[PDB]
């Protein structure tokens, strides 16, 4: 059966134009166009986001696409076609000042949706609900593929390392009052600034997880600079412990914050670094060179985790490692091209 | 992955 076929069915009605948007390893995405204009988005696949979209569809202020159809096979998902800007298009065109109010419009909507979530988490399927314990057990292998990695660097690990590595194995595996529904992929290409408040695309890496997880998505992931990552994690706290009074202790929040930043440090360092070693021409995203953004990253871990009291073997490593590729590498940390107009470098 | 992706294999 033809897909357009397939997606009328689906609908009950025929689009008249089906528009392909997104081209993903694991999905299609597309806009299809009823007659009269009205558009919906479907997905298809040749797997989360259609249970994390009903778990969402009592929560308000509405932040997700309310889901639509899943066919009987699951291959095809139809959801709520939300528009407005792109959190990536603001960034291209605004200024740091002017990008804070909608920023922290994004993390007071986050910290909201994670503190109304919480007592809600065991609603989610088993297998999301499981994926902090999961993640976890990753935890362990990644200490081996770390020191591995950094021998490839040139680095040894600090002494103490792996007690150090063990403690935050055992947080991770602990999110405690923090452990909530989380998006699990925050990017500026699936946050929407709308008429009606931020909304929330692309939920097919949903989990049970800490809160803070998702938090990384500006103190770890996208390169904001320190003006602008502060106010988001203040504002995201105020909305959090609204819900959430764990939240509401400075150390306990400070070490869960810490806890996630150095997981996302170690973990991530995986993925792209033996590249990066080998120096040909590579981007982390494009727009950002692969070096430059790994130099911001050791430096943005070092710095920010120093200043939340970090002072054990893995900071340490770090350090260490920060030292050897700033020397090895001609390249300094800096920030996408097209990202918040001409920034100081880091 | 898809602000990142890993070499997973």
């Amino acid at each position: 059966v033809p897909l357009e076929d397939q997606i009328g069915a689906l609908l009950g009605e025929h689009p008249r134009q089906i528009v392909p948007l997104h081209a993903g390893r694991r999905a299609q995405v597309l806009r299809c166009h009823f007659q009269d204009g009205h558009s919906v988005i479907v997905k298809s696949f040749t797997r989360g986001e259609w249970d994390a979209l009903r778990f969402l569809a009592a929560h308000v202020p509405a932040i997700a696409p309310r889901p639509l159809a899943r066919s009987k096979d699951r291959r095809l998902v139809a959801m709520e076609d939300l528009r407005g800007e792109t959190l990536a298009r603001l960034l291209e065109r605004e200024s740091e000042a002017g990008a804070r109010r909608p920023l922290v419009r994004i993390a007071d909507a986050l910290g909201h949706l994670h503190g109304a979530q919480a007592p809600r988490v065991d609603g989610l399927p088993r297998a999301l609900r499981d994926e902090y314990r999961k993640q976890a057990d990753e935890c362990v292998a990644l200490r081996g593929k770390v020191r591995a990695l950094l021998g490839r660097a040139g680095v040894e690990p600090t002494p103490g390392f792996d007690g150090a590595w063990l403690e935050l194995v055992e947080r991770m595996g602990s999110p405690g009052p923090f452990l909530t529904f989380t998006h699990g992929d925050l990017a500026p290409s699936n946050v929407l600034l709308t008429d009606d408040g931020p909304r929330l695309l692309d939920f097919e890496y949903t989990g049970a997880r800490s809160a803070l997880y998702d938090v990384m998505f500006w103190e770890a992931v996208v390169p904001f600079p320190r003006s602008l990552a502060r106010p988001m994690t203040q504002a995201y706290r105020r909305a959090l412990a609204s819900h959430l009074p764990a939240a509401r202790d400075d150390a306990r929040f400070r070490r869960e914050l810490l806890t996630l930043k150095t997981h996302r440090f170690f973990w991530w360092l995986t993925f792209r670094l033996d590249e990066a070693l080998a120096g040909g021409d590579a981007h982390w995203v494009p727009g950002w060179r692969l070096r430059p953004a790994y130099l911001f990253y050791l430096q943005n871990y070092v710095s920010t985790a120093r200043r939340l009291g970090a002072r054990g073997p893995l900071l340490k490593t770090a350090q260490a490692l920060s030292s050897r590729l700033r020397r090895g590498w001609k390249e300094r940390a800096g920030y996408p091209d097209h990202f918040l107009g001409k920034l100081k470098p880091p | 992955h898809x602000f990142g992706v890993s070499v997973l294999s």
